[PDB]
């Protein structure tokens, strides 16, 4: 009875940051860089006309 | 927890929207990395044992006092707890790499672990310095966009202790 | 997710992934484009699979729409509808993520009794699921069809 | 019903521990009867044998009382 | 927990006296009212799930955000947990009726509702309104008598929240 | 509980014994019939609610008493009790079949059900006949070849409470 | 194996196998091939590896044969070889099984005691299985040696 | 188009359409979808169309893809294909306006000067839109195919 | 000046693109409404008289100072020139609805219209209030079909003079 609070009312929820959207991020930016890539081989898969 | 796919259903989830075209370039983006990200999960499992001794080597290197009698590192119990936690910080700054997201990091790792250290005394400043000690040694085995990759999180959990 | 489910399992066990649970993750990433091409198909038709599954559930369970009926009314019968849709949308989900994870977050945990206060019949959208399965593996090549099929599956025992 | 007299034996397989743990194998409860179902699969899951069970308490097939 | 009676009871304790006219016509009030609150609970026991449902249909009607993507009751486990708040609110506020006391409320309900709502970031605005939404609805069934007794105990509750 | 696999690896582990051709030849007939059982255990899972109702109904129609008064079957605590043995013996069958072994009946099953229904006065013949329903219930749903796979522990389980 | 963990933990939550499981199973039985073929490699090379292990061994750390060591004696030098086979035969059967499951069942758990109480030094034990593993992984390709590697990994931390 | 053509009529004689501008319409909307269904299967003909039209006509005039040739070589042949392309895009767009009005506007108007700019032989040119007109109107049926080569011819005779 | 047809086209032309499956959809859309387009346009030149007058006896009634002593529409040089400018509203209002599109009401008629009547001293508002008389007149000989489709060509109109 030393105190009525509660300790652990709730988690509070990690699901979404502000900001820090680490699409910046240097291996998400090379793998932005090689989809293009894939892209345009599928493009030149095409015909030349 | 959430990894980059659930971060993108997230999203769009909380809009009521089906994929666009710039959710499937997230999805794809990640698809692509997936590979290295395996490839570094690998490679830190397999020397894991390897990174924690250099690590702690730097830190008590660096911070005599600690292991010195009457530092905070200083028993069995309190040596094998600090690279214990050591341990704990590899393992989830993993786990991050391999989700993509840094929320499992303030789940299960930040979360009240600030004062976790104050009500034991763990020197927080030096918790910080054995992350960053543990970075360089994880950036030499993993390679340079691995490192950086790594350093996202490593860089994650310290900004998150300080 | 498939990472997601690979990386809580580790966790359960404070250990690292094992090499066959990171051969899970490369199998699933490879698989990913795959993935991707199948929720694009369900996703441009989804007017087309909301229509044809409604029309199919309310041919084989016309008292939903009679008189007494949950879905009686026109007003009901969009609400009908806009669940299917969000369950077609949650299977988009659940084929990009890998696994039926977000469809259970969203729409499986509390479904019981978010439908017995809203006094949804349960057979009902089990009937409406396998009404979108059908719909959606009619459009999908053989072996896409079944992995959709698949996450339909789960979600029709889930609500049954 | 109410009451459920078991004996069982629950072995140990991960791990060979310090205490004695003749208290823990072999043993004879009473567990009562709305309880028997999760001890049951609780014991099952452990990789125990469950060597008897028994009525001792209440009347099997009794409808009110229970 | 404490009700009407108990509480004369504990009031004449503390000052250590005898029931004086003053006790035993708060008695004799509580006593009156008994068989109103009696059918007032059995009544609510009896259209509890009835109660519940026009009560989230009202809320979500006069707030549809609530449920639609990006609503704080958008999902189905968010859903039931919504409709099983409005449960215990509904379910204390019979027995605090019941009771003529408030003091359950503080204990089982009030205590922490402010921490646990604002941790999850249930909005605390929308809460009240569907309590309110249960006072008409409740008041409504139980009928011109008991509708202004129940209305205390829900707008206490209300009070408590906000 | 071991599958197949581990099955073999015990077999081979007593003896001492490294694995000869029979053993790899056995984890070959495994491997080839695994993606049949996933099929066979996807469907089965499907359609669980399905293959309990049509089973239940066919049982408790061939012995219309079970569910009359003085049937062991008969309260809705009683049935309700029914369904669900019926319920874990089927989720169990489709696990021994994953498995590709009669084990996990043993220990999860087998294991004190004997003598709990025989101190309950639970009919064995008519849970004999319960299994032997969702036995063609869900031949009839998973096809020739997974009915035959399926059967093989439903006998198993027959025999078990035989 | 990977079939009873994915068994375990679907019955521990009392629920089917989800499609995220159903499908870490069938990659599972896929790669069954694979990995039946490492373990026949290895379990027709017997002979050679334990010989090079023991010698590798030996010249390592003489003082185990030395007067005074562990395995002086030629019957204490063919228990010693007898343990070193033994765990072969534990390693092949983690190759089949696709986990550390039987390793551990059968030569992990209490090892440390049992070579206490036989007086056998665990760093001779390590330096065995590191020997071991080399021999292994030498008689392997490229590909093979990383996931048999991974056991022997397994084993020489639990003795150590 | 038709409407287009009517409505600036009418507007330069500032008047309302006559009764027989207002039944041309009409005629042009009754016939939309036949037009418009033939519209569609040369859209969806269209990688066949230049195929074989490209074949006949440099079986027709070897001379373009010879040394010297203005379509010699890969890259020019491919623009030459190309240039084949545009032309049966504006046929279509012709077809589904009911005049020529689209095909005047984007490939006639200045084509003498753009072709002379570029050495590209305008009798080359006619040769290859009548090896389109042959191959287009072989697939369609006889009134289709008939209204198809009257834009065909109007093309033919814009470049000669 | 465009129809809807080129402005398909000139969709699909800018892009480089054949007709898709939503291209034949908008052209299936205009040929839909092209007989009652007709119609709507043979009705309006055979009433186009009748529609100006009722729709200048409106605007002269509701506005009466525009035709006294002083006024824009005062004199008969002036009063003709603005039911000529009905007559031109109305005839390319027509136009507009044949073609499905609006672009003739910005090449033809809204160009440097505002300048010219704030030069010419012609009040835009009573131009506007005008216009809208000629929307109701036209509506009630069109039909509702039709008359919900010339408001769309009224309305721009009057916004572009608004
Ligand atoms: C009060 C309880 C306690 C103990 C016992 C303890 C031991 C301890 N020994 C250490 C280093 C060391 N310890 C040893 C001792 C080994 N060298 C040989 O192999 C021998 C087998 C063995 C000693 C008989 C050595 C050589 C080092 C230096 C490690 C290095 O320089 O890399 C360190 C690292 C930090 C430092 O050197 O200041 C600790 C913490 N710490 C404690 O808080
Ligand atoms: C302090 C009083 C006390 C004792 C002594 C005791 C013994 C005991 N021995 C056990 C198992 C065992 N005991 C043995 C020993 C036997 N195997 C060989 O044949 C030998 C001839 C022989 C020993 C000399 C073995 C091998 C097991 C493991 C059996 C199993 O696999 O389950 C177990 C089961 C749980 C466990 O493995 O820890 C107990 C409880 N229990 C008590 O409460
Ligand atoms: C993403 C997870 C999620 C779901 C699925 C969801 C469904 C949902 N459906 C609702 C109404 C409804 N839902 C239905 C659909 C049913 N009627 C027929 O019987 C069918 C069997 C069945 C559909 C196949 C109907 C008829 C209503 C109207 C009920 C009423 O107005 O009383 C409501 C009440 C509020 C509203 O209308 O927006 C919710 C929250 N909400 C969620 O957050
Ligand atoms: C004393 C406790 C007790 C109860 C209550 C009980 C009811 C009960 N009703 C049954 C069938 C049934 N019961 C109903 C009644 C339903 N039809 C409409 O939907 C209504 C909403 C509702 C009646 C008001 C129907 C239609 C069946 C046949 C279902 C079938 O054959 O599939 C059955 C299955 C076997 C049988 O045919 O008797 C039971 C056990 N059994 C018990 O031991
Ligand atoms: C995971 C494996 C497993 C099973 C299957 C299992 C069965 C089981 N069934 C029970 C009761 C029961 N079981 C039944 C089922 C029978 N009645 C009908 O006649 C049928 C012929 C037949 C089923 C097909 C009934 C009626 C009861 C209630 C008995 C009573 O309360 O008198 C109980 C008593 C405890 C409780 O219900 O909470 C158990 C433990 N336990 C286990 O650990
Ligand atoms: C299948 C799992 C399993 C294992 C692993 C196992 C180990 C084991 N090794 C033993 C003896 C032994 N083992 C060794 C081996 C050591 N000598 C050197 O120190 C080396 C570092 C090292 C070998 C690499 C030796 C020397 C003995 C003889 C012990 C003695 O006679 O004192 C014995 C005593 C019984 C016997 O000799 O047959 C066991 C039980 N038993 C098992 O059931
Ligand atoms: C300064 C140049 C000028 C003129 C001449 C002029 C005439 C004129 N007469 C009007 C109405 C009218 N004008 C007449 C006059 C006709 N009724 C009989 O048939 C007679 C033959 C004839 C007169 C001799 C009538 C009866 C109306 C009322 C029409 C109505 O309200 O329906 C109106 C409409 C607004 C109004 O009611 O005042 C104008 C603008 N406006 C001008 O700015």
């Amino acid at each position: 009875k030393q105190s009525a609070e509660v300790v652990v009312p709730s988690f509070k929820p990690v699901t979404s940051p502000r900001g820090m959207d680490m699409s910046q991020t240097p291996l998400m930016l090379q793998a932005m860089g090689d989809i293009a890539e894939a892209e345009q081989e599928v493009a030149l898969q095409k015909p030349l006309f | 927890m959430q990894d980059a796919i659930t971060s993108v259903i997230n999203t769009y989830d909380v809009q009521g929207k089906y994929f666009d075209t710039s959710a499937f370039d997230k999805l794809k983006a990640y698809y692509a990395t997936g590979e290295l990200r395996v490839r570094a999960a690998g490679t830190i499992s397999a020397n894991a044992a390897t990174i924690i001794k250099e690590a702690s080597a730097k830190l008590f290197s660096n911070q005599p006092d600690l292991v010195r009698p009457g530092g905070n590192a200083y028993t069995t119990r309190r040596y094998a707890a600090c690279v214990r936690d050591m341990d704990y910080f590899l393992r989830y700054a993993t786990y991050a790499m391999l989700a993509g997201d840094t929320s499992i990091l303030d789940e299960r790792v930040l979360n009240g672990l600030k004062e976790t250290y104050n009500s034991l005394g763990v020197p927080i400043s030096s918790t910080v310095q054995g992350i960053q000690a543990m970075k360089e040694v994880t950036g030499s085995l993993v390679g340079s966009g691995a490192a950086k990759e790594m350093g996202v999180y490593f860089d994650y959990l310290s900004s998150g202790l300080s | 997710s498939v990472v997601t489910k690979a990386i809580v399992s580790a966790d359960a066990e404070a250990r690292y992934l094992s090499p066959g649970e990171l051969d899970r993750i490369r199998g699933f990433v490879s698989s990913g484009e795959r993935r991707l091409r199948v929720a694009q198909t369900l996703t441009e038709s989804r007017e087309r699979i909301i229509k044809q599954a409604g029309d199919q559930l309310f041919q084989k369970r016309p008292d939903l729409v009679s008189p007494g009926g949950n879905a009686y009314g026109a007003e009901r019968t969009a609400s009908c509808l806009r669940d299917l849709d969000y369950y077609l949308r949650l299977v988009t989900f659940g084929i990009v993520a890998g696994d039926v994870t977000p469809i259970e977050e969203i729409g499986v945990i509390g479904v019981k009794e978010m439908y017995r206060n809203l006094e949804v019949p349960l057979p009902g959208m089990v009937e409406a699921v396998k009404a979108m399965k059908s719909v959606a593996t009619g459009l999908l090549s053989g072996d896409d069809s079944a992995e959709v099929g698949y996450y339909f599956d789960y979600l029709a025992g889930a609500l049954a | 019903t109410r009451l459920f007299k078991v004996t069982a034996l629950i072995p140990s397989y991960k791990k060979v521990r310090g205490g004695r743990e003749l208290q823990n194998t072999y043993f004879t409860k009473l567990v009562e009867y709305d309880r028997w179902f999760a001890e049951q699969q609780r014991i099952q899951k452990q990789g125990g044998k469950i060597l008897s069970v028994k009525m001792v308490a209440g009347k099997p097939g009794l409808n009110t009382g229970v």
